RNA sequence: CGCUCAUAGCGACGCUGCUUUUUGAUCCUUCGAUGUCGGCUCUUCUUAUCAUUGUGAAGCAGAAUUCACAAAGUGUUGGAUU
RNA sequence: CUAUGACUCUCUUAAGGUAGCCAAAUGCCUCGUCAUCUAAUUAGUGACGCGCAUGAAUGGAUCAAUGAGAUUCCCACUGUC
RNA sequence: AUUAGCAGUUUCGGGGGCGUAAUGCUCUCAGCUGAUUCUCAAACUCUGAA
């Protein structure tokens, strides 16, 4: 389940060296909390999405 | 001039300079506009005129004048509208102010800051007015008096010193009083001019005349 | 004697000094530090605002006012306002520290921006982000230089960033048309040395090649060609932001 | 701003509506802002009335 | 502007003052010689009051902040660098 | 576009700064930019260098020893607490 | 030096409404002309001061 308006947000690295960690983390989240655009993109490198 | 404080010039002194082939280096006047409201208004509809006068003899800065006009042009709208105010201001700024600059100095001096070659360069355009000389002037309908006096009042704050407000006894931008204005209509001597009245008068500048009554009529 | 009855003093300026050496003669002027920049940024605020004084000096630090002969000779005119204006436009300008910093800041942004134009492409909808690069630059530490151009600086510093590590930029297709005889020769040398794609040798229909560069390394790919065979039949140049047909490289 | 001075609301500008469309383009984005090339420019070389 | 709402708090263009703690302008005083800049020391005074005493406003609920009166009674620091 | 300028045009006067070196006892801006040293450094040192105005016996760069020379930090030092 | 509208023009300037569109009229706005209006111009002054 994604939202009907397709609500997006610009998730960014706080530190540049933490970028990889951030990337990893989204994937991890995906299993626990359902649905994020970490791969297969319509807008940007990665964006968090919800219902 | 907004650089200086205008204390510097609010006393009418020094014989008066001008723009010319002699004073070329002037800035441009602040007010280049003397047109507030409905200029295309007939003389036979706005029978009131109010005036604002400088109580004191003094200079009257261009900037100040400009400021004043938007106490009678914001306040044009909230009260009445464009169909009440007709303003020609009734003073301009021909006179100029010089500035012998010593701003150069902020730590030391070159000595040219001193009074050698003292004479200042043009900087600040300004008006000169006696006590009678009129400074604002709204020709208007006679259902608008307190809603135009308060424009004038507002303006007065933005002039140096003392400023008197008044209402005349005429149809405004005319010599002739309200008593002698009705004559014109009655005697068939009213001649319209979209703003002014020419007022038909018999005279002789010819050889044998009779068109001097039959011209404008 | 000095010690007894005033021991005397020296005095320092706090006004910008715009200087230009014309005909081996230094002319200078009296302006302020945070106006002289603003003039050149298209903030026309009266010339009389930017000038503290309208005169020209041989040295405005001490206060030696400049000479008519010197002026006319060096400018082709003795009128001073115009000369002052010219000086303001042309000559070196002293600035404050804050002002200086602003320029540096701007440069910093610029060098990130130039990197962002063409970035890493998994598809063609990923990074192209200025911010990350900037952050990286900040966190690696390198001297940002006003004498150095922005592009050059970027080129210099991307290498450094590479071994952080962080992969950056994407290549494009600068396309060519070689001759029949020399094209083959070129191919023989350019295949293992650099990346070459869409190669199709023919006897009648010439040879097409596509040398791989980002635009910022187009001297190295062409030099070899020049050495070997000279210029091609046609030489295609594309923009340094996108490759005309969407980037897919790196 | 001349147009605005005639006055019939403020639109096709910075607005209440542009709050929603201010900079939502960039969630990092496809590009820095917008990269596009065109060959519709130059009306004389194309020889068009369109 | 402060959602709204001119003056809670600010305040445009504009206008009037005070101050002598800035720097110029001036050259009256001194070139029969007022020892020039800072720091230490030490008192005194001014208030244009940062704190505290007492008061009143606030977009002052509490918290903290902001604004103002009386008031100069008591405080008003330790260091790097220069 | 290069950092820079080998280069090509051109002018001035014969040439137009090579090796090196550097905010130097030489950098106005200037408390330059970066790193370090310090809780904090207009100071110090090491980097950067279109250098207001470095540079080769007007000697350039290096440097052991030497120094009632000049500066920084640390340790012994605490009434120079 | 410089403010305002007015009128008379438009085979001369421009764009609209009126038969497609104009300068054919009528408009705001250019130019020119006529009568009126604002401030009069130390180096302007028909007049002219003790």
């Amino acid at each position: 389940f994604e939202a009907t308006p397709i609500v997006r947000v610009a998730v960014e690295p706080k530190h540049p060296s933490e970028m990889p960690q951030l990337v990893k983390g989204m994937k991890l989240l995906n299993q626990a909390d359902p649905c994020v655009q970490i791969l297969i993109q319509e807008t940007g490198e990665h964006v968090l999405v919800t219902a | 001039m907004g650089r200086r404080p205008a204390r510097c010039y609010r006393y009418c002194k020094n014989k008066p300079y001008i723009k010319s082939r002699y004073c070329r280096g002037v800035p441009d006047a602040k007010i280049r506009i003397f047109d507030l409201g409905r200029k295309k208004a007939s003389t036979d509809e706005f029978p009131l005129c109010v005036h604002l006068i400088s109580l004191e003899k003094e200079q009257l800065s261009s900037e100040a004048i400009e400021a004043g006009r938007i106490s009678c042009n914001k306040y044009i709208s909230k009260t009445g509208g464009k169909d009440s105010f007709h303003m020609r201001v009734r003073v301009h700024p021909w006179h100029v102010l010089r500035i012998n600059k010593m701003l150069s100095c902020a730590g030391a001096d070159r000595l040219q800051t001193g009074m050698r070659g003292a004479f200042g360069k043009p900087m600040g355009t300004v008006a000169r007015v006696n006590i009678g000389q009129i400074i604002f002037s709204i020709r208007t309908r006679d259902n608008m008096l307190a809603n135009v006096v308060e424009a004038l009042r507002r303006s007065s704050y933005k002039f140096p010193g003392r400023q008197k407000i008044v209402v005349s006894k005429k149809w405004g931008f005319t010599a002739y009083n309200r008593e002698a204005y009705q004559k014109l209509k009655a005697d068939g001597r009213l001649m319209n001019d979209g703003a002014n009245v020419k007022v038909i008068t018999n005279h002789g500048t010819l050889a044998q005349y009779a068109k001097d009554i039959a011209a404008a009529n | 004697m000095s010690i007894f009855t005033p021991t005397n003093q020296i005095r320092l300026t706090n006004v910008a000094v715009v200087r230009m050496k014309r005909a081996g003669k230094r002319f200078e002027i009296a302006c302020y530090k945070n106006k002289v920049v603003g003039w050149r940024s298209g903030v026309e605020k009266d010339l009389d605002e930017v000038l503290q004084t309208h005169s020209v000096f041989v040295n405005v630090s001490k206060g030696q006012v400049a000479k008519k002969e010197d002026l006319i000779s060096a400018f082709g005119t003795d009128d001073q306002t115009e000369i002052c204006k010219q000086i303001l436009t042309k000559g070196e300008v002293q600035v404050s520290d804050k002002e200086r910093h602003t320029q540096l800041e701007q440069m910093f942004r610029d060098i990130a921006t130039i990197v962002a134009d063409k970035c890493v492409n998994p598809e063609t909808k990923r990074p192209y982000t200025v911010i990350l690069i900037e952050r990286a630059m900040k966190d690696i530490h390198y001297s940002v230089k006003t004498n150095k151009s922005t592009k050059q600086q970027a080129l210099e510093v991307i290498k450094q960033l590479k071994e952080k590590m962080k992969i950056e930029r994407a290549h494009m297709r600068l396309r060519f048309i070689l001759p029949v005889n020399e094209g083959k020769k070129l191919k023989e040398k350019l295949k293992p040395l650099i990346k070459v794609i869409e190669s199709e040798d023919y006897g009648q229909q010439l040879e097409i090649v596509c040398l791989i560069d980002p635009g910022c390394f187009r001297e190295i790919d062409e030099l070899i060609k020049k050495e070997t065979k000279g210029k091609g039949s046609l030489e295609v140049l594309n923009l340094k932001d996108v490759e005309e047909g969407d980037e897919k490289f790196e | 701003e001349e147009e605005y001075l005639h006055f019939g609301e403020k639109a096709d500008s910075e607005n209440q509506a542009r709050k929603y469309m201010n900079a939502v383009r960039k969630r990092k984005g496809l590009y820095v802002e917008e990269k596009i090339v065109e060959h519709a420019e130059k009306q004389r070389t194309l020889s068009k009335n369109k």
